[PDB]
RNA sequence: AUUGAAAAAAAUAAUAUAUAUUAUAUAUAUUAAUUAUAAAUUGAAAUAUGUUUAAUUGA
RNA sequence: GAAAGAAUUAAAUUAAUAUAAUGGUAUAACUGUGCGAUAAUUGUAACACAAACGAGUGAAACAAGUACGUAAGUAUGGCA
RNA sequence: GCCCGGGAGUCCGGGCACCA
């Protein structure tokens, strides 16, 4: 079987998707401002376990 | 975000217990070294303890009573 | 007459567009929101292109 | 030269560090160049001389019952820039005798000014948005700080803030509080008595909640210096109810605990009191009505609150307690 | 740190570095910056290098 | 006896509310300001009001993510 | 909405879809 259309461009999709969501952040920063992105730093070097 | 960020947390948990161990390895050759009788292993937990203590702000005698009194 | 349509597309390629009012003038519009495919927030942006009613570039550095 | 003078004022009076001293005189800032660059206002020595002057004769002027001779001394002394150094520069959680000694009583009223300035608000806002006191005690009036500490589970140091969340790893063993004392109170006979309650465990009978008294201690001695509540100092004879942990059943709100600190009523030597420590009910347990019975006056307080997690049951399985009942997630 | 002036340390907070814990903690050090941001032949200033004069100083 | 602070009481009200009229509003919804452009987001919405049906209205709670907030919390566009 | 005629912008007049 061939196979359709949105089942064959299916694996690219998904990678398009996957590419989009690493480059989706640093655009979203970028939307924001520069304040928003040093918080988002900051946040992130934190070093602070949770606990579930 | 708990199920998310649960198998980081458990990883960073075994990672710090691996720490936990080696340090207590690192006691225990230290004290063979030195000559002391020892039972070892809950000395070199309760030694283990201390140096916690010491690392975060404590008075020696105090931390060393604080990690006795857990013991207890 | 005032008031046209803009269909805006999520950032991320999930394929998920939300659609929005604006004036003609408008600038050009983007927006975070919630993309229910990837379940987290993303920018959305205009898909199809428009003119803007161009505003000058304000100068913060004191020219001339 | 009464500031000079170190006869009968204690020796805490004076800047302990000589350099210091020295400097203010006729400084601190560590590094070399930072010295260099450092360039101070003109003119501060002589007017500051002039100043310290007057200041040290009104002190000599006010030198001359108890609380309000106290009051004088406080008066006298506060304006001394010395003591002002020693309060300001140097930490009054972890006391140091000689540099800051809350016996002296004008380190005590800075003391207390600052904790009235933040520490004292925060914990009023505290009990207040929690609604602590309402529901467990109808009212205080602030008197003492009281900092909570959780040193022997985990091994960690802090100072828990009022009204924040900790992990059932943290509240594993039972606490250490440090009732930090003002208002010209006698030491050698006033005793304490410290309260951990939790007015939100579920009571399926009336469908509402009912209050668990968590950890009590009764007549506890305190010194304005000495107030670490540590099982070096209390003793098993001083224990009405003995540490239970946190344990949240899921689903059940998040569990406010709320350390209450009182002072006994004062009648020649320290007064002790009973407690039937058998009799008293601590899984449902009336705060107000144990207040009314032994006259007690609730000085200080302070607060956390608990939820469910995984580590519960296992802290549960240590302390040899249920399993722990599950509740449904929708509030029905 | 080297230049100036003439043993150490004991807050808060900020920054740098490390580590503790299914705890955004602690230890050590230091207290920066506080209205600035591209593009100016003639505006003004400073420094370095020459010449002159009352080894140097001023101009 | 003075200074300063915290205020409290009285008056609050037709000013203001994107917009008619009405009801509300100083405990401010009215005004100023910081941060923020995020709740003018995403699945389930019980149950009410209203209601011939088609429709409309308020909305607890569950779950996903976001903003501000020390925190309590607040935000599913606009005082109605 | 798209295409003309009088680099961008405004202001006017033609068409071409939409017309359930
Ligand atoms: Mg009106
Ligand atoms: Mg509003
Ligand atoms: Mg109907």
């Amino acid at each position: 079987p061939k196979g359709h259309k949105h089942e064959l461009k299916l694996n690219e999709k998904l990678k398009k998707r996957e590419e989009a969501l690493k480059k989706v952040d640093e655009l979203i920063a970028s939307k924001k401002g520069s304040k928003y992105a040093k918080r988002v730093e900051k946040m992130k070097k934190n070093q602070s376990i949770g606990w579930f | 975000k708990d199920y998310l960020a649960k198998p980081n947390i458990l990883k960073q948990l075994e990672v710090r217990e691996s720490k936990r161990k080696e340090l207590q390895d690192k006691l225990s050759k230290v004290l063979r070294d030195e000559l002391k009788l020892d039972d070892i292993e809950l000395a070199t937990s309760y030694l283990i303890r201390v140096r916690a203590s010491l690392k975060n702000g404590y008075p020696i005698e105090d931390a060393r009573f604080n990690s006795r009194y857990y013991l207890k | 007459s005032k008031n046209s349509v803009i269909k805006l597309l999520s950032t991320a390629a999930s394929g998920y567009s939300r659609y929005i009012s604006i004036k003609k003038g408008a600038p050009l519009v983007t927006q975070v929101r919630y993309d229910p495919v990837v379940k987290r927030h993303v920018l959305f942006k205009e898909a199809k292109k428009r003119k803007v009613a161009e505003r000058k570039p304000l100068d913060f550095l004191r020219t001339a | 030269h009464i500031w000079s003078d170190f006869t009968t004022r204690p020796s805490s009076l004076s800047i302990q560090s000589s350099k210091v001293k020295n400097y203010l005189f006729q400084p601190s800032i560590s590094r070399r160049s930072n010295r260099i660059k450092y360039s101070p206002p003109e003119h501060i020595d002589e007017i500051f001389r002039m100043s310290y002057d007057f200041l040290e004769q009104r002190s000599s002027k006010f030198y001359e019952n108890p609380l309000k001779k106290d009051a004088l001394l406080i008066k006298a002394e506060i304006n001394n820039p010395e003591v002002q150094y020693n309060f300001q520069f140097n930490n009054k959680l972890n006391n140091v005798k000689d540099i800051i000694d809350y016996d002296v009583p004008v380190y005590r009223h800075l003391g207390k000014q600052h904790w009235e300035s933040y520490g004292q608000m925060l914990l009023m806002q505290r009990l207040e948005t929690l609604a602590a006191i309402p529901d467990t005690l109808p009212t205080l009036v602030p008197r003492a700080e009281v900092n909570i500490k959780f040193p022997f589970s985990t091994g960690v140091n802090k100072w828990i803030e009022p009204g924040e969340f900790l992990s059932s790893n943290v509240t594993s063993m039972r606490p250490i509080f440090k009732i930090q004392e003002y208002e010209l109170v006698n030491v050698e006979k006033q005793l304490y008595t410290v309260l951990i309650v939790n007015p939100d465990v579920p009571d399926l009978s009336n469908d509402s909640f009912k209050t668990a008294l968590c950890y009590g201690l009764v007549n506890i001695n305190l010194t304005y210096n000495d107030n670490l509540i540590d099982p070096r100092k209390f003793h098993s004879s001083n224990i009405i109810a003995d540490y239970l942990p946190p344990v949240p059943e899921k689903n059940a709100g998040k569990q406010r605990f709320v350390v209450w600190v009182f002072r006994q009523p004062l009648i020649q030597g320290p007064n002790m009191l009973e407690i039937d420590r058998k009799e008293l009910s601590r899984d449902d347990f009336d705060i107000r009505q144990f207040t009314k019975k032994y006259n007690l006056t609730a000085i200080g307080a302070h607060i956390w609150r608990s939820e469910w997690d995984a580590k519960v049951a296992a802290v549960r399985e240590k302390y040899g307690l249920p399993p722990g009942r599950v509740f449904s997630r929708v509030r029905r």
